[PDB]
RNA sequence: GGCGCCCUGGAAUGGGUUCGCCCCGAGAGAGGGGCCCGUGCCUUGGAAAGCGUCGCGGUUCCGGCGGCGUCCGGUGAGCUCUCGCUGGCCCUUGAAAAUCCGGGGGAGAGGGUGUAAAUCUCGCGCCGGGCCGUACCCAUAUCCGCAGCAGGUCUCCAAG
RNA sequence: CCGAGGGGCUCUCGCUUCUGGCGCCAAGCGCCCGCCCGGCCGGGCGCGACCCGCUCCGGGGACAGUGCCAGGUGGGGAGU
């Protein structure tokens, strides 16, 4: 009869975020004359860190086009650049390590983080630490270019999308062992209000699906359709296939 | 000291008699010095020697 | 001479900051600006049927202007000169007490209310109608009701125009009834100028239908993909 | 005309100043804090006693809506004396107590003698 | 006390240094400077007031009256506080704004001289600073628990 | 393409990449008034900074969505 643990994250009262000292969106800076026709010339400062975030910042200063001012973004921060280094920005921009430019301008097997998967999205895909992209199969007629997902998904884009060339900085991450509860709870301290979780088997019948009986079990089949309603989806939901695995993945 | 005593000082207790005085660090006003020149020069060798490549193709 | 010197600021991408130029395209409109410009291309854009694409096709600019001169001395009474004409029947009719002074004030009708009973009882001989009425309804049947009735009518540019002649803001039709008769050859003289563009043409004037062009930014490209059909054949 | 801007910010039109043709309330009302309202009566206690002469100060106890400079014109314009300073004092049952101090040329212990105490 | 400040000058037979480190041809050691904190001392305040002691007046307001003293050193893994330096730890990186200052620019402004202007964040002098809170308990008896209830209830100072 | 002092079946764009500096509030040229008897001031406009146009620019797009109806599913929940 009570509302269970999944239900409760949605509404975000104790669920939400923790986005007090986290330092802004790292967005690439949006587009206008100078990225469509040719390259903007800007400098790295500092090299930052977010709270919840394994990716490191940089912040860069561009010098506006029209007010005479200069104007600081976030990047992303490929893995090599250091501060005190120029990052070019553009169509014609040359392709090094940390510049930023069009899919369709640079050459297939690249190396790309930080893409855009609509053209002025500011950047989407591939920002975690140690992701990347991989770019194949231009196609100069209807333009659009396909690009690899780090979840090995060939998915087709624009031509246009703005992308900066390299991989993430921050990578191997998760190599290291969290080796003790106090570690994540630093972890999940600075993120959201999720780490504690009890196995749902282990609860009252009111609680969750799987709870009750005289005996830790399941009872149940754990794996659910799709169509579910919300309060029953637990479980491997709408899985193809259980048990460890054989092959890779061996299916589309 | 803090920001509000310093709106009691005169300025001879809060800057420094060089350019970028209360500023910067006078080794970097020293090196935007050179680095002012030394750039700024190369884009005459840069021109001149362009202007040249014009003249004698 | 001595000292004055040129130095021009170079305004590619990368130099100096791009001057004050005109942006008067890109510029973030209020939402009744932008409501008012995008219905403007949406009568240019959908199927307009013919019975509104009656008008665009007005009266051009010298047959206007010589259907207002014909119009100007046939102004109506307003309430300044409706004062004294009120002294000078009843001054003299103190005076001489006239059984008929006056046989005939001419005067041009106004109003759609008003044209349409003189039109269907044909005692209109010249009916002015507007172009630009908001419920575009309250005028649509007339072109049509002009023609069974035999009235000649023509499309002016401009419901402010002709409402001006009346001493108010819109008026949205005038007729003429009772012209003067030594003036006559004046109404007469641009009726079948008039009546040969309305009246004899609305058995294709109503299969005419509007609208139905893409913008420049579209209809380019399908020149440009013909173009190079063009060259796709020489 | 050109727009330099991208943005329409709405012009400036002209805002007109409201002179109206009657008066909505006729008549400036009368200020019922004047400087009889203001100063009730003075404190004649022991520890009010003993200020006086100690310390040329002369106690009152004020209408509660009354600040420091309205309380100093009304009691230099009443008793006709110059006044130094003022500190005044919400007292717990309700009513604000002022310690007025005269300037040296004056005395205290006197013109309380005219005041009545 | 601190300096990641400067000048001369150039270092291997490598040297200088810490409780630990660390530092040096991108300039060590050595020599001479510069800046910051100066909560310590002296001085002005300021001895006139405070305390200790001795003695005499004054019924009474008496912040009476007089004498003398308030002096030398030493030491510390001491305790508490503070300022400073240096490490370590993090899949943890440890607030915002109000306010205030400095710099870059150079639109302008100013008297025109054997005289003084614009300006001054310099030294003085002038006037003002309104409204509200302030007592006391802070608890084995002033709070909550029906009560002068072995309960509960946030802190600061701390000797031999 | 040919060829002759050149023509343009066909075309590209272009004016910032050794470096932790700087960049705005127009120079210049062209004109015009009040101002100097063919000389002196104080102002204004254009080109510099191309013309026209019907959506701010892109991505979708008659789908997705939304309104009503129908059929599945539905201990998520309801009543017994
Ligand atoms: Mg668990």
């Amino acid at each position: 009869g009570r509302v269970i643990r999944g239900q409760r994250k949605g509404a975000g009262s104790v669920f939400r975020a923790h986005v007090k000292h986290r330092k802004g969106a790292a967005r690439l800076r949006a587009v206008d004359f100078a990225e469509r026709h040719g390259y903007i010339k800007g400098i790295v400062k500092d090299i930052i860190h977010d709270p919840g975030r394994g990716a490191p910042l940089a912040k860069v200063v561009f010098r506006d086009p029209y007010r005479f001012k200069k104007r600081t973004e976030l990047f992303i921060a490929a893995e090599g650049i250091h501060t005190g280094q120029f990052v070019y920005c553009g169509k014609k921009a040359q392709l090094n390590i940390g510049n930023v430019l069009p899919v369709g301008t640079m050459p297939e097997g690249t190396i790309v983080c930080c893409l855009e998967e609509k053209p002025g999205d500011r950047g989407k895909l591939a920002r975690a630490s140690g992701n990347y992209a991989t770019v194949i199969s231009h196609n100069p007629e209807t333009k659009k270019t396909r690009v690899k997902l780090p979840s090995g998904s060939k998915k087709v884009i624009s031509s246009a999308n703005r992308a900066v060339v390299g991989v993430v900085a921050g990578g191997g991450r998760i190599d290291k062992p969290i080796l003790k509860a106090g570690r994540a709870y630093h972890k999940y301290k600075a993120k959201r209000n999720c780490w504690p979780r009890v196995r749902g088997v282990a609860m009252n019948p009111v609680e969750h699906p799987f709870g009750g009986g005289n005996h830790q079990h399941i009872g149940k089949p754990s794996t659910i359709r799709r169509d579910a309603p919300a309060g029953r989806k637990v479980g491997l939901i709408a899985a193809r296939r259980t048990g460890r695995l054989r092959g890779t993945k061996t299916v589309q | 000291v803090r920001p509000k005593v310093l709106m009691r000082l005169s300025k001879t207790k809060k800057h420094v008699s060089r350019a970028y005085g209360g500023s910067m660090c006078a080794k970097c006003v020293r090196d935007r010095i050179k680095r002012a020149f030394l750039i700024e020069e190369q884009k005459i060798v840069v021109k001149v020697l362009k202007a040249q490549a014009q003249s004698q193709k | 001479n001595p000292l004055f010197e040129k130095r021009p600021k170079n305004f590619g991408i990368g130099q100096d900051i791009q001057p004050k130029r005109d942006l008067t395209r890109f510029v973030k409109w209020p939402r009744y600006i932008r409501l008012q410009r995008q219905r403007a291309i949406l009568y240019k854009r959908l199927k307009v049927p013919p019975a509104i694409n009656q008008f665009t096709q007005a009266l051009d600019r010298q047959t206007a202007t010589q259907l207002l001169k014909l119009a100007h001395k046939y102004r109506p009474e307003t309430k300044q000169e409706k004062k004294q004409r009120l002294l000078a029947r009843a001054e003299k009719k103190a005076a001489g007490k006239g059984d008929v002074p006056t046989k005939r004030p001419p005067v041009l009708r106004a109003g759609v209310n008003t044209v349409t009973t003189l039109v269907e009882n044909k005692k209109a001989q010249l009916v002015v109608i507007a172009h630009d009425v908001d419920p575009i309804e309250l005028v649509v049947f007339l072109p049509a009701l002009c023609r069974k009735m035999g009235v000649p009518y023509c499309i002016i540019k401009g419901k402010a125009r002709l409402g001006r002649l009346v001493h108010r803001k819109t008026c949205t039709t005038v007729a003429f009834t009772q012209v003067n008769s030594e003036d006559k050859g004046a109404l007469a003289k641009l009726v079948e100028a008039i009546r040969t563009n309305y009246n004899d043409r609305y058995d294709e004037i109503r299969r005419h239908w509007g609208g139905n062009v893409l913008g420049p930014k579209s209809v380019a490209r399908i020149a440009k993909l013909e173009k190079a059909k063009a060259k796709e054949l020489a | 005309k050109i727009r330099t801007s991208p943005t329409f910010r709405r012009p400036k039109t002209l805002r007109l100043r409201r002179q109206p043709k009657y008066p909505r309330k006729s008549a400036p009302r009368r200020n019922k804090l004047d400087h009889y309202a203001i100063i009730k009566f003075p404190l004649t206690t022991e520890s009010a006693m003993k200020k006086i002469e100690d310390n040329n100060t002369l106690v009152f106890i004020v209408d509660v809506k009354a600040n420091k400079h309205q309380i100093k014109q009304a009691v230099k314009k009443l008793y006709d004396i110059d006044v130094a300073k003022v500190n005044t004092l919400i007292r717990p049952d309700g009513e604000k107590k002022a310690y007025v101090r005269l300037a040296p040329d004056y005395d205290a212990l006197d013109v309380a003698n005219k005041i009545g105490i």
